[PDB]
């Protein structure tokens, strides 16, 4: 048997002398990062997500991305903008894809941010097509096979 | 008919690209789109009639062309008339050891 | 009761601070008709003449006749009446805030009412009536007064006035109102172009009750969207 | 008066494949058709010499017409109101 | 479902159809009153047929909710009927006016429209207009080119002699087109229990399953339809 | 000359000064008149300079025509200064933070030194600075207000009387601060903010500004600029008359309105240039990551038992609709041939060639007295059964909602929808209800290649998300594999003669097996065939199906050789096939 | 159109690079194309056959894309894989060319 | 649809708290109506 | 409460850190009444390379949480001892650290000296043997030659690895400094345990 | 977040995960087995796995491999049952290659029936599998550096470790008694040819394939919400 309460307090609990501190187990993702670090943090956003998903969910993989990349900052940040200004500030034309381009495209402007090309919006809103799968690696015409074994 | 932004999600998700290159820019709006490299601000270059030139440093011009879609040059033309200077480093050349 | 009701009297105003302790009516009445009357833009040359104060105060006890609660009635010997009836509205809505009660539904069917053709096209035809009629027709007046003396003219002028003031409108915005029924141009008229699928599509339409509201996210969204208990009949 | 300097470009190839056959001899024929005769970078360029450095034959990326760039370093001669040598054209002029 | 369906379900949309001029209305010949009727159909026209329905596997092209339909069903007139589009222009003035524009002077003529079959600027009542075919043709600067072409990959019969005096007192085309529109492969059908289903199969006569006195259906709807739905309303209608 | 291929690797933003605007701008404006005979008025406006929108004429500047020209900006030189309308927040911020009178900082930049460098410039603003000492040039610094009635102006009370911060004196003060203030105060070398007030706007290229509707409020912003004098030298005091104020402040705010009207940010009728950026239907969200795409089919799918999953029925007049580029070489000019003789009259034809020799495209109705293509020519020919098509459903939420299907075209008229197998609508999540879904077949080589090897459906098989198996039996044949894998059937035992056991098979594409061994009268079972089937995948099963369930069991008599299903090496000998297998 | 506003927080000539080239020995990225590369190096050399057609096959193929498909199958692609992460601020760009006939194949089926 | 006239509509304010809306119509159904709105505020 | 278990699992601190005990160990009830006494408490250990690393534990309603000029006086006075001073430790009530003033002093002493480290913590951070709890996995610090083998091998950049904040429980723990990498034995549900390296960033406060 | 060539997901250059899957596996080449060894006890394990056949401290050694394998496997996912809710220790885990199927279909491939008993034949199988085991971890890497045997990368070590664990289970001494040398080796070769097509592309765009698989759900969660 166990105790399953409303509301969270692992710091009380922790405490407490009536029950095991080593044991605490939290729904709270701010709760879990505040007293148990980052990796912590990230095993409980992996856990949350899945229990929100249920039975049919995805493969575990899926949720491991969604926790590495809300916590590769050493804090949780989140899927909103202020998660993407945290983890990718650099990154003018991503964040004014997402929204509110002119706010972002004056603060840019003023800082005069220089923003490299990576990933896909910010290629995409360039006009160019993004550096991935098909296009990931670079393809050289095969000089010495072609001058030797070739014409 | 609208190739939307999930269609571009999906395509991504399958690493798809070239189609996504035939669909978006070789099937809406591909154009070629000219940068000085010198100064990283749009040029003007013409085979035909022979053009070669950048306004912003004119003689210092060493233009490369840029695959682009026309929606890009009127985006980026829109955040230069919003007094945004919007220049392009460009990828630097790579060379062999000799 | 009385104690929400003393802390609310003694609460300061932003804005009605100079009458807030006045126990004069006038006074009070005075300042109300400054604050809430245009073409009142400099409130103290008036102030020197007694008879602007009376225009003023007369005006606003006659605007506030017909206009403060007009069902009780739009006379001043009614004006008690439409205290205690205000009395017992504030009565209310305070027994609400006590748990006394339960807010009123907002769906229920109980306090709802539909107004279709008559009603929806009048309330629009007051506010297009008033701005292609009554307004040009001022404007004519204006002018012909600007362009001959007040005591010159003749009845005829007048009347040519009156038909030229109309040239220019009205069938345009009652058009413009029934093919639109775009809820802020806030228009109440529901309209919807009548597609002829088949009869059943047609008959229908002329019994569509539609909201026509914004809600935005909300639980209100789900819940007015539901089979209300009085929908039934 | 003639100098010797040192130019940076990217080509482009329309067929690769019968390019990279002979890579040096059809670098330099490549260069003489665009660069020989023409004002660019501050500089007349009179006459083609060696390559010090290129690149293996890239494949454009952005486009689908697989095609290929290379990029050229090369020496070439060249006759360096100051002066202006405006690009794309054959002749400098001062006046 | 059904509330939504059967205001959308083709009949007869207007009883003095031909004196109007509609844009995208279908007029259904043939209407019939339910075998099991309701109070609604005292106060309204039936839209619809008593289609012989067989809840049977037959091939597996009736699953995810289609339809295989007699091919002989749509031939002998079921749901089909006449579909209506109007094209209607103003002039922007007294510059413009309808006419077959002259091929010298017009400087702005179609690529490779027909132009031909054009009477005094309008197609005639009977003509069959195709992609390419020029209707109500109307040059301007009187030149310039304004007519108006098909567009439509179905062909169309025209039938229309207007020529109206609108509000502003000017006159406008106000052309009909009438289609030709039996229950073709794609076209949607439902039960008045809410169970649509896109119609794909056509099968010959012939080739319909039929009972041992002969009765053959004209819908064979998937016995898989029913039971996650539970429209037992049509079940106990048939 | 060469144009040598390049790739953006990094972008960078800055603010717009008057040196930019006019050594960007290919001209100057000044003449009120948009339009001067057919051709733009020159110098104005619509100068062709700046851009083409019409076939008509060329650029001028890069001599390409309307589709090839990307657009110029121009310069009107104001004859007063305009503050940034983006910047005007920076422009507060960078009043309240200098000395008005001599520019150097009236706050310690010392306090804000170690302070990380974007957010020192808002903590600089956040200090009062009101009737502060400017140490450096002895002179108090000014209350810096915004004006309420407008989002532009600027304002200044000195324990006194509010002077006006007009545009030109700002750019003095703005002028009279240095690198080395700015630097200290985290902002870059180049957001100077001598940068924020301009003299000489840039108007945008004739590209981003069609018309023959923000081209009104440039229009009358350029007539509002000749109104005003060239001459004024407005200094801190000037009560310059009404006229001339009205004027300027009309000017200021046709600007702002040209630039960001119905926009409203954290800082401050044709909709203006940043109107048009956000929202779904905005420049970004509709132009950039979205697209409207030639080549494209659109209709409603249909069930189609006869067609394999990983193919979709195509009717045949799309077919003739879409085309397929395939350039004719030494290896395919035979086969490409029958496409080209057959033309626009017969399946499978071609209507279109574009000659190498001619850079430019035919239509084959002109095209009998060439009668034959040649080694680099491209060739446009028509959809043919075995091409691969794309195929999707929006929503696309999924991986496989975009999957690549080989093409079976129908050559029946009277067929218009998109046929694929009901076990194919696990991809798309789709039923045939009235579902529409896209099509497009790729026409180059390399979407063909990239199709046919990565975006094939048998990539899709197994769910990325589940890692599961999305395609299956579905309803009909769920239920028909329970039927034929049963032991008994009311009559007595399932059984099948010879010829109804090749029935069976007589519609699965496959090699039929071999029934040689079985007598007319022979009875074979439903596993029988099954396994006649499984043997050629071979594989190992055993689990409960879905047919057994403990619920029912109390009631009704389970077979026991159907509550256990058993497959050795594809040869079933057990239980039924269902759900669950 | 208000932007609700949580207002969050945070030479154009770049240097060339000189490309070098990881020794064999060295190399550490898979020896097997993924299906990407793969692909990648069937579009890129069935297209240069479209524009070109010169071939290497002892077999007659009508299609460009089944020689492009044939050749890597049959491991004569002329083609090599450059595999690069890698760019540093001291201008030099760290690569891996792999030659797909030595490279293992994909399924591709 | 549209509320009720002379009759006292009380939402809760989900610097407000109760909030009762009265709409008077004066007399028959074109009578113009001048709707009354009474608050009761956190400042008491 | 807080105090008795921060007691003894501070002890329990020191001896993960690898530290001997500078000053005896008193009992319970002199430490709990000396630290209202005295608003604080000292405890001293010496590191391997012999340096005196100092812990103050401060009571919730103490002296030195109050306000600032008496924070700044403890701390120029207990700086000015003749020890070696590797690193010193505050301890403080959760609430404390949004007193931006006490921030405030400690960094301006940080200024004054800056060849030590000065950190502060709340007491959850020791209130439990936070290494021996269930949901924190295995956290170890590698040396700078093996951590840079690494980076080599990868081509990778130190700040191109996951940040990880000094101010985490375990990296406290293991005493790791920012520049310092850590090394995370992290159970997996897809390839059953993996390991991670972080870059230890500055200490949020 | 893309997949580069360490198989690491990255911004641009920026770690997000030092391995994508922590195993590097596609989530499209998976497949579900049971380890045969977890929920055994002492006794039963040595019943079932520890071979007797041959006098030798080397198959003693296989032995303790296998069982300090079996409880490495239950520390590190009773730790994981510890720290959630209620998800509880399980024995059947996602893996590249299905062992015990390929085993199968070389027995049923087989040319005879059992083998006579071959000592030498069984350590040379041992010791390939040892070998195999051990050398495991270079699929991330190239055949390469296999062959140079550059030290494993720690991460790259504990990435085989759920697959080393299933190859020493299923290729056990005592089920491997029917098996001939030549047969193992086509064993391991489709091991290591499966384990190699299992893995993760470079380049592979892993972000949108996550947001994906999990925005799915999502539409379910809120169908589910009015229960
Ligand atoms: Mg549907
Ligand atoms: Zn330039
Ligand atoms: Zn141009
Ligand atoms: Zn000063």
């Amino acid at each position: 048997y166990a105790i399953k309460t409303n509301g969270t307090n692992i710091f009380g609990a922790m405490l407490d002398d009536n029950i095991d501190p080593y044991t605490i187990v939290s729904s709270s993702i701010g709760d879990t990062m505040e007293l148990y670090g980052i990796e912590a943090a990230r095993q409980k956003i992996i856990s949350e997500i899945r229990t929100v998903m249920g039975d049919k969910g995805p493969n575990h993989r899926h949720l491991l991305m969604y926790a590495d990349l809300m916590t590769r900052t050493g804090q949780v940040t989140s899927l909103e903008k202020a998660g993407l200004n945290a983890r990718e500030p650099s990154n003018v034309l991503l964040r004014m894809a997402l929204s509110s381009p002119v706010q972002v495209l004056t603060d840019a402007a003023v800082d005069s941010a220089v923003n490299p090309i990576y990933g896909i919006a910010a290629p995409t809103l360039m006009g160019s097509v993004p550096r991935i799968g098909t296009m990931y690696s670079d393809i050289i015409m095969d000089e010495k096979y072609i001058t030797e074994n070739y014409k | 008919l609208r190739l939307g932004e999930m269609e571009h999600w999906v395509l991504t998700a399958q690493g798809a690209m070239q189609t996504i290159i035939e669909k978006s820019h070789d099937d809406s709006d591909g154009c070629i789109s000219y940068i000085c490299r010198n100064c990283g601000e749009p040029a003007i270059y013409n085979a035909s009639h022979p053009i070669y030139k950048c306004m912003n440093c004119d003689v210092q011009a060493d233009i490369g062309m840029v695959d682009s879609r026309r929606s890009s040059i009127v985006f980026q033309h829109e955040m230069r008339a919003a007094n945004v200077n919007i220049t392009s480093v460009l990828s630097p050349r790579v060379f062999q050891p000799a | 009761m009385i104690e929400i009701l003393e802390k609310s009297i003694h609460v300061l105003d932003p804005i009605f601070q100079p009458v807030q302790h006045e126990l004069n009516r006038e006074k009070i009445i005075q300042f109300l008709s400054e604050k809430v009357s245009k073409f009142v833009s400099n409130p103290s040359a008036y102030k020197s003449d007694e008879n602007a104060v009376q225009y003023l105060n007369e005006r606003q006890l006659t605007i506030l006749d017909k206009i403060l609660l007009p069902h009780m009635g739009q006379t001043a010997d009614t004006r008690v009446r439409k205290l205690r009836f205000l009395g017992l509205l504030i009565h209310k809505i305070l027994l609400v805030i006590m748990n006394v009660f339960p807010p009123t539904d907002r769906d229920s069917y109980r306090t709802k009412r539909v107004h279709g053709s008559g009603v929806s096209l009048a309330k629009a035809f007051k506010a297009i009536f008033n701005t292609s009629v009554i307004a040009p027709i001022i404007n004519g007046f204006k002018e012909l007064l600007k362009q001959t003396a007040f005591e010159e003219l003749t009845q005829r002028n007048i009347i040519e006035a009156f038909s030229a003031a109309l040239s220019k409108d009205l069938n345009r915005s009652m058009e413009q109102s029934i093919i639109s029924g775009n809820k802020t141009i806030v228009n109440r008229v529901s309209t919807q172009s009548l597609e002829r699928k088949n009869l059943l599509n047609t008959i229908s339409a002329l019994r569509t009750v539609n909201t026509h509201n914004a809600s935005k996210q909300t639980e209100r969204a789900d819940m007015m969207r539901r089979v209300h208990a009085s929908y039934p009949g | 008066m003639i100098d010797q300097k040192i130019f940076e470009t990217t080509l482009n190839i329309d067929d690769p494949t019968n390019f990279c056959t002979n890579v040096e001899a059809h670098l330099l024929k490549e260069l003489e058709n665009i660069y020989v005769g023409k004002c660019f970078k501050n500089s007349f360029i009179l006459n083609i010499t060696g390559v010090i450095q290129r690149s293996p034959c890239f494949i454009m990326r952005t486009n689908n017409s697989g095609r290929g760039y290379m990029h050229v370093r090369f020496s070439a001669v060249v006759s360096y109101s100051s002066v202006y040598y405006i690009p794309g054209r054959q002749q400098a002029s001062a006046t | 479902y059904e509330t939504n369906q059967g205001r959308q379900t083709g009949g007869w949309y207007c009883f003095s159809w031909p004196y109007r001029v509609d844009m995208n209305r279908f007029f259904q010949f043939y209407n019939e009153m339910p075998l099991v009727k309701t109070i609604a159909h005292n106060y309204v026209i039936p839209n619809g047929l008593n289609t012989i329905v067989a809840y049977m596997i037959y091939g597996g092209y009736n699953q995810e909710d289609s339809v295989i339909v007699s091919q002989s069903f749509i031939d002998r007139g079921g749901f089909a009927g006449t579909f209506y589009r109007e094209e209607k222009v103003e002039l922007e003035s007294d510059i413009e006016s309808f006419g077959k524009p002259d091929p010298l002077i017009t400087k702005n003529l179609k690529p490779g429209a027909n132009y031909e079959k054009l009477v005094d600027g309008f197609v005639p009542v009977g003509t069959v207009v195709k992609k390419g075919d020029i209707i109500i043709g109307k040059v301007a600067k009187i030149y310039i080119d304004r007519s108006v072409m098909y567009g439509f990959d179905e062909p169309a019969v025209v039938d229309a002699v207007m020529r109206p005096h609108g509000p502003n007192d000017e006159i406008f085309g106000l052309m009909r087109l009438r289609y030709e529109r039996n229950l073709n492969i794609g076209d949607k059908m439902s039960s008045r229990s809410g169970n649509k289903g896109i119609a794909a199969l056509a099968l010959p006569t012939s080739d319909m399953p039929f009972t041992e006195d002969g009765l053959q259906p004209d819908l064979i709807v998937n016995p898989h339809s029913h039971p996650s739905r539970m429209t037992n309303g049509q079940m106990i209608e048939t | 000359m060469e144009a040598g291929y390049a790739e953006i690797a990094a972008v960078q933003f800055n603010i717009a000064g008057d040196n930019d605007h006019k050594r960007q701008g290919v001209m100057e404006v000044t003449i009120s008149n948009l339009f001067e005979g057919t051709l733009p008025a020159e110098g104005g406006i619509y100068d062709a300079r700046m851009g083409t929108t019409d076939h008509h004429y060329k650029c001028i500047t890069c001599s390409h025509q309307r589709k090839q020209c990307m657009g110029h900006p121009g310069i009107l030189q104001m004859h007063a200064p305009v503050l940034q309308p983006l910047f005007i927040a920076e422009i507060r911020r960078w009043l309240r933070v200098i000395c008005l009178n001599c520019g150097a900082p009236i706050v310690d930049l010392k306090r804000y030194e170690h302070l990380i460098r974007p957010k020192r410039l808002i903590e600089a603003a956040s200090s009062q600075t009101e009737g502060k000492q400017c140490y450096v040039c002895k002179a108090v610094h000014p209350k810096i207000v915004k004006d309420s009635e407008d989002y532009f102006t600027f304002w200044a009370d000195q324990q006194g009387k509010i002077d006006k911060l007009y545009p030109q004196i700002i750019r003095e003060i703005f002028s009279r601060v240095t690198y080395d203030t700015v630097v200290k105060l985290g902002r870059s070398k180049n957001s100077h903010p001598e940068k924020l007030v301009l003299k000489a706007i840039q108007i945008p290229p004739i590209s981003i500004r069609p018309g023959i509707d923000i081209n009104n409020v440039i229009q009358y912003l350029v007539r509002k600029n000749l109104l005003i004098p060239k001459d004024l030298q407005i200094v801190r005091g000037q009560k310059i008359p009404l006229n001339i104020d009205r004027n300027l402040q009309t000017i200021q705010q046709l600007y702002y309105n040209f630039l960001l009207d119905s926009v409203s940010t954290t800082a401050t009728p044709a909709p203006s240039i940043m109107r048009r950026l956000p929202r779904k239907e905005g420049r970004i969200r509709k132009s950039l990551l979205g697209s409207q795409v030639w080549s494209i089919s659109r209709s409603t799918i249909c069930g189609n038992s006869d067609l394999h999953l990983d193919e979709v029925g195509y009717p045949i007049s799309f077919a003739r609709t879409l085309q397929v580029a395939e350039t004719v070489q030494h290896y395919n000019i035979n086969r490409l041939m029958p496409y080209f003789l057959n033309g626009k009259r017969q399946y499978p034809g071609c209507s279109r060639v574009y000659k190498q020799i001619t850079q430019s495209v035919h239509d084959i109705e002109g095209l009998k007295q060439d009668f034959r293509l040649e080694v680099g020519d491209i060739l446009y020919r028509d959809v043919v059964t075995g091409d691969v098509a794309f195929f999707n459903r929006q929503p696309s939420l999924e991986r496989s909602s975009i999957g690549v299907h080989r093409i079976v075209v129908l050559e029946n008229p009277k067929i218009s929808t998109f046929q694929m197998n009901v076990s194919a609508c696990a991809w798309y999540n789709a039923d045939f209800d009235g579902d529409q879904m896209n099509l497009w077949v790729p026409w180059s080589v390399m979407s063909r290649v990239e199709a046919e090897l990565l975006c094939s459906v048998r990539n899709w098989f197994i769910s990325t998300k589940s890692s599961g198996p999305v395609n299956g039996q579905v309803q009909d044949s769920t239920v028909g594999s329970f039927l034929l894998t049963r032991t008994n059937t009311p009559m007595g035992k399932n059984v099948m003669n010879k010829l109804h056991a090749m029935g069976l098979f007589q519609t699965t594409q496959t090699d039929p097996p071999c029934f040689a061994n079985y007598s007319p009268t022979d009875l074979l079972d439903g596993k029988s065939v099954v396994s006649m089937l499984l043997r050629q995948t071979p594989i190992n099963y055993q689990r409960a199906p879905t047919w057994y369930s403990e619920v029912y069991a109390p009631y009704m008599h389970y077979n026991k050789q159907d509550i256990s299903t058993q497959i050795r090496n594809g040869e079933l000998i057990e239980g039924v096939l269902d759900k669950k297998a | 159109y208000v932007e609700t506003e949580e207002e969050n927080l945070v030479f154009v000539q770049a240097s060339s690079q000189t490309l070098v080239i990881i020794p064999d020995n060295e190399r550490i990225t898979s020896n097997v194309l993924t299906t990407f590369e793969a692909t990648r190096l069937v579009a890129v050399r069935a297209q240069q056959l479209a524009i070109n057609g010169s071939t290497m096959l002892k077999k007659k193929y009508s299609s460009p894309i089944d020689i492009a498909k044939q050749e890597l199958f049959n491991r004569k692609i002329p083609l090599l894989v450059m595999r690069c992460i890698k760019v540093t601020p001291e201008g030099q760009k760290i690569v891996e060319i792999w030659n797909p006939r030595e490279m293992g194949i994909p399924l591709l089926d | 649809e549209n509320i009720r006239f002379n009759t006292l509509h009380i939402h809760y304010h989900t610097n407000e708290i109760i909030r009762g809306e009265f709409i008077s119509q004066p007399g028959g159904a074109f009578e113009n109506s001048s709707q009354i709105i009474i608050r009761y505020m956190t400042t008491g | 409460m807080a105090m008795q278990k921060l007691f003894t699992y501070i002890y329990e601190f020191i001896e993960y850190r690898k530290m001997v005990l500078l000053e005896e160990k008193v009992p319970y009830d002199k430490f709990v009444q000396m630290v209202l006494n005295t608003g604080f408490f000292r405890i001293n250990a010496e590191t391997l390379n012999h340096g005196i690393v100092s812990v103050f534990i401060f009571g919730a309603n103490g002296k030195y949480v109050h306000h600032g000029g008496d924070m700044r006086t403890l701390l120029t006075n207990t700086l000015n001892e003749k020890k070696h001073y590797e690193e010193l430790i505050l301890i403080v009530d959760k609430p404390v650290l949004s007193k931006k003033n006490i921030l405030d002093i400690i960094v301006e002493q940080r200024a004054a000296n800056p060849t030590i480290v000065i950190n502060i913590y709340p007491y959850h951070l020791f209130c439990i043997n936070i290494p021996k709890v269930s949901a924190i996995p295995k956290h170890k610090l590698i040396t700078q030659e093996e951590a840079q083998e690494f980076l080599g091998r990868e081509y990778l950049q130190p700040q191109d690895l996951m940040q990880i904040s000094a101010s985490d429980p375990p990296v406290v723990w293991l005493g790791g400094r920012p520049g310092d990498f850590v090394q995370i034995e992290r159970p997996s549900e897809t390839a059953m345990h993996a390991v991670v390296i972080r870059f230890i960033t500055k200490s949020k406060i | 977040c893309i997949v580069d060539y360490y198989r690491r997901v990255s911004i641009d250059t920026r770690l997000v995960q030092q391995l994508y899957g922590e195993d590097g596996l596609d989530a499209r080449q998976l497949e579900t087995v049971r380890f045969e060894t977890i929920m055994l006890s002492d006794q039963e394990l040595e019943d079932k796995f520890k071979y007797t056949g041959i006098q030798s401290p080397l198959f003693e050694e296989e032995f303790s491999r296998l069982k300090k394998d079996r409880d490495k496997y239950r520390q590190i996912f009773l730790n994981v049952e510890n720290f959630n809710f209620s998800q509880l220790l399980t024995d059947v885990r996602q893996v590249p290659v299905n062992v015990a199927s390929i085993v199968k279909n070389i027995l049923l491939s087989s040319t005879s029936g059992v083998l006579p008993f071959d000592e030498k034949s069984i350590l040379q199988k041992y010791a390939m599998v040892k070998t195999f085991c051990k050398n495991l971890p270079y699929v991330f890497i190239n055949n390469i550096q296999e062959r140079l045997q550059t030290p494993i990368p720690v991460y790259l070590k504990r990435a085989a470790s759920l697959m080393r664990m299933l190859i020493r289970i299923e290729l056990a001494t005592v089920k491997t008694l029917n098996i001939t040398c030549e047969q193992m080796s086509a064993i391991l070769d489709l091991i290591r040819l499966q384990y190699t097509q299992s893995l993760i592309n470079y380049g592979e765009a892993v972000g949108i394939l996550a947001a994906q698989s999990v925005s799915e759900p999502l539409t379910q969660y809120m169908l589910d919400s009015h229960h």
